[PDB]
């Protein structure tokens, strides 16, 4: 809010106009737009890919080529990317050339034309990045974990597209998304360097007779069930390394909870991986890579969302070190708060947050993050937690702080909106056997939560 | 890569 | 408002640009020396130094140095070129007298134990291993050693396999000796960062730092201009799937007036895969005609690399060694600088490089450490900082003829130096490439 020089302020038809920053060498903007893959249902399904992919193409006002040609023109550092909870419009051009560049940006999002040709190239070319994506492990997995962890529904909801409903997806259906997506009320316009008032000045002459279609509220909240999945191991390439994977997680919490910067100081407290300052220092670093090889890799994650996350370990070993691997997650997510010899250390705890701090300031410095986290904060809950309030809510953690929120994320006792299950979310890649009886493992350390 | 410039460069990466 | 500078009675050149809105900062101290301040028995040193100076100094052992800047969230990197060494650290700004404290430490005291550089030989070497494995990282380093044949530029930064295994504590500590001098290293930072107190730092951690006895300001010839030597280099390798030749002329240095109007006609030819394209809504003659017919090359990259005195300006080309006549892509790449000698260019695709120009090197000016290096590079090898707007006026102002000037000069009449690895059968002369771009 006040040092970060942030203002925020509403056209007549809803739409949020946000802006930040002093004048600077150049400027970033974007619009932000509440949708994504959660959104879908079994309806939609792709429609948030092959809008995306569609973006900046002709527009009702504006042909196919000109449009093109006039971005390369801006410098070329735009793009459209969507994710399971966003879809956004961004980009960073000269001062001078922000008007331009949101002109554009709305004729996109206000006026596509999407020509049968174009949809005919998006869906041919989305069936070659599905088969290349499901090569990807650092892609697969993760998109396993969310599918099972919530059922398949929002969440989990598909984030890579089945391939066999990509021919499906018609001009009809990629309307009815943005009938019930693209209005103004759903949207954020934000701008990093660029004065308020001007901001409102533009916002106005190329949105502010943007009118809504009053669709019908289809928003679902998250309910986490936690689950079992496991596919087949992945094939034997060239000199690589043959190698297993599992992801163990648990319900973890929304981005505006209140432990959500004990949970980010946990994360990092943890860290793990494959100069200095690079978390050689950390759990997973000093109590698995450094112990057993068989391990290649082995690190924490955190995904948190509007209403829930997912949180946990994940590990990828050698095929025959499978069946220990459930164990010494197990173990490592233990040691955190029912292991009273392996208390989390003051000294621990210190690093962590300075970590935390610490990347989360530098991501800052660049102008396009400032806009990114401007446009999805305000997108989420109308306001901007000023940098002051972040950094202070962080140093004022104490251990126990951190050693509480362990617990309650390991016990399965979180409690969100969309009341979750406290069962274990576990996805894995290799024989199935080979992993052991995960359940009883788990139950072993008083992991999960298995009572109601 | 995609588009500019380019020198040699060894980094404690 | 723009770049603050200060000297230290040494000769340290300070430099920074404050950010608004941070808590969080750049700073990087750098030094004129690099591969090219070596001779052929001490070639390999600069790169060697820089990993002994993580393995502990005078004051703190490695694992101190470690801890130290995990325990405050900091980053510690550096990277040596062929120009110069480069130390630096990210890390809230309470932590930058820390910073200054530690670069400084491990520049200039360092330990440089026995066992370390004998097990660190081992490192350096199978470094060594993983380059030969980058056909481009290959191809330019005999690019360099021909072109500038028997001279420092043409040495490689790691250095040859034999003076990695003969470097010793003397060839390390003469370097830094020789070359470590306030009046050549330039302490550059961004971000949360006070100007005034940034050089006081300087002063109480880099003072003891000996001046040259012969001060020469940072931007001053080093001495007799690197010379431009025409050759070739065929690397017969039949059993490489891909095929990598590079084409140089020439170029322009980080000074030259024309500098800028190097890098737009570079720009102008641009690159191309053939799988991609060329991520330009509209391709050039030569982008289409590689595409044509089966394709003439798997790609191709237009580079320009500069030095404070010299430079190369060419093209890098990758084709498939068993489907690729080189000849042919080669001619359409002389064809295409033949076009722009002839002044058959559009303003448009004139107006689209200067795009391409300013937004690669402006708008990717984002963080506080690619502010680092900029001012740092800048100054170390160049003596002042462009400001981005003065760098936005150079770009603007470039004309169709300016290009068209510059390209008659740097490809007409002016020798050309080659390297070719993997199939080199179907790969032309050095004279056959002089004759048909002249012609
Ligand atoms: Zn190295």
């Amino acid at each position: 809010a006040r040092t970060d020089n942030f203002k925020l302020s509403s056209l007549a038809n809803g739409l949020k106009v946000a802006t930040s920053n002093t004048p600077g060498h150049f400027s970033a903007l974007g619009l932000y737009i509440d949708a994504g893959s959660r959104f879908e249902g079994r309806n939609l399904k792709g429609c948030t890919h092959i809008l995306d992919r569609l973006a900046f193409k002709s527009t009702e006002h504006v042909e196919g080529r000109a449009m093109a040609e006039t971005l390369e023109l801006l410098g070329g550092n735009y793009q459209c990317t969507s994710s399971r909870e966003n879809l956004m419009y961004q980009a960073s051009v000269f001062n001078q050339d922000v008007g331009k560049m949101l002109q554009l940006m709305s004729e996109t999002v206000r006026f596509p034309k999407i020509t049968e040709q174009e949809l005919q190239e998006q869906k041919l070319s989305a069936e070659y990045e599905i088969d290349e994506v499901w090569m990807k492990p650092e892609l697969v997995l993760p998109e396993l974990l969310h599918t099972a962890a919530y059922s398949g529904e929002t969440l989990g909801s598909p984030l890579i597209c089945p391939r066999g409903l990509i021919p499906s997806i018609s001009k009809y259906y990629l309307l009815d998304y943005r009938n019930k997506f693209y209005t103004p009320e759903n949207t954020v316009a934000a701008f990093v360097g660029v004065p308020h008032e001007k901001a409102l000045e533009l916002t106005g002459k190329y949105l502010g007779d943007w009118q809504s279609t009053h669709p019908p509220i289809t928003k679902k909240v998250a309910q986490y069930t936690g689950g079992e999945s496991c596919i087949p191991p992945a094939p034997v390439f060239g000199n690589l390394p043959e190698l297993f994977h599992i992801q163990i997680g648990f319900e973890g919490l929304p981005i505006d909870h209140p432990d959500i910067y004990a949970l980010a100081t946990l994360q990092t407290l943890l860290g793990g991986g494959g100069g200095p300052g690079k978390g050689m220092y950390s759990r997973l670093y000093t109590h698995v890579l450094n112990q057993y090889y068989f391990v290649e890799n082995c690190v924490a994650f955190n995904h948190s969302y509007s209403d829930s996350g997912i949180f946990g370990i994940s590990l990828s070993c050698i095929p025959q070190a499978a069946p220990q691997a459930v164990e010494v997650i197990a173990q490592q997510m233990y040691n955190t708060f029912a292991n009273k010899d392996l208390r989390l250390t003051e000294d621990e705890v210190s690093r962590a947050k300075n970590q935390l701090k610490s990347s989360l300031l530098m991501n800052l410095e660049s102008k396009l993050v400032e806009l990114e986290d401007m446009g999805r904060q305000v997108l989420m809950h109308g306001r901007k937690i000023p940098v002051n309030e972040m950094i202070s809510k962080i140093e004022d953690l104490k251990p126990d702080d951190i050693s509480r929120v362990a617990e309650m994320i390991f016990t399965g006792n979180v409690n969100n909106a969309g009341n979750g299950k406290g069962r274990a979310t576990v996805v894995m890649q290799g024989d199935r056997g080979s992993f052991g009886d995960v359940e009883n493992v788990l139950k072993a350390y008083g992991l999960g939560n298995s009572s109601s | 890569s995609i588009r500019f410039f380019k020198p040699a460069t060894r980094t404690l990466c | 408002p723009g770049t603050r500078t200060s000297k230290l009675p040494n000769g340290l050149t300070i430099a920074t640009e404050y950010i608004p809105n941070t808590s969080s900062a750049t700073v990087g101290i750098f030094v004129d020396a690099g591969s090219r301040a070596e001779n052929v028995k001490n070639n390999g040193t600069a790169h060697f130094l820089q990993h002994l100076a993580f393995k502990g100094t005078q004051n703190r052992p490695q694992q101190g140095i470690e801890l130290e800047i995990e325990n405050i969230g900091s980053h510690l990197n550096a990277y040596t070129s062929r120009e110069n060494t480069v130390y630096y650290a990210k890390s809230l700004q309470e932590d930058i007298p820390k910073a200054v404290d530690i670069l400084s430490d491990i520049l200039t005291k360092s330990v440089l134990d026995n066992s370390a550089i004998e097990r660190e030989r081992d490192v350096i070497i199978r470094e060594s291993e993983e380059v030969d494995k980058m056909y481009d990282e290959v191809v330019f380093d005999h690019l360099h050693e021909i072109t500038y044949k028997d001279q420092p530029l043409g040495r490689t930064i790691l250095g040859p396999i034999k003076n990695i295994k003969s470097i010793t504590r003397t060839d390390l500590k003469d370097y830094i000796t020789k070359n470590y001098k306030g009046d050549r290293m330039v302490l550059a930072g961004a971000g949360a960062v006070d100007h005034e107190k940034l050089v006081q730092y300087a002063q109480k951690y880099f003072g003891h730092v000996p001046k040259s006895e012969s001060p020469v300001p940072l931007g001053s010839p080093r001495g007799p201009l690197p010379v431009f030597c025409r050759g070739e280099r065929f690397i017969k390798e039949n059993t490489l799937p891909t095929t990598h030749i590079a084409i140089a002329l020439e170029g322009v240095s980080w000074s030259a007036p024309d500098y800028f109007v190097a890098l737009a006609t570079q720009a102008i030819v641009g690159n191309w895969d053939r799988a991609i394209g060329t991520g330009t809504n509209s391709p050039s003659p030569l982008a289409v005609a590689a595409s044509q017919n089966g394709s003439l090359a798997n790609s191709y990259m237009s580079f320009s690399t500069s030095y404070a005195d010299s430079g190369l300006w060419g093209m890098y080309i990758v084709t498939d060694s068993n489907e690729h006549n080189v000849r042919l892509i080669v001619n359409e790449i002389l064809k295409e600088w033949k076009r722009i000698k002839s002044g058959k260019i559009s303003d448009a695709e004139v107006n689209r490089a200067k795009a391409q120009l300013k937004a690669a090197l402006l708008l990717s000016l984002d963080g506080s450490t690619a502010i680092v290096e900029d001012i740092g590079r800048q100054v170390v090898t160049t003596g002042k900082r462009l400001s981005p707007e003065e760098v936005f006026e150079q770009v603007d102002k470039i004309t169709k003829d300016d290009i068209i000037m510059w390209a008659n000069y740097r490809l007409q009449n002016k020798p050309v130096s080659m390297v070719a690895l993997g199939n080199t059968s179907t790969v032309p002369n050095v004279s056959y490439i002089e004759e048909k771009l002249n012609q």
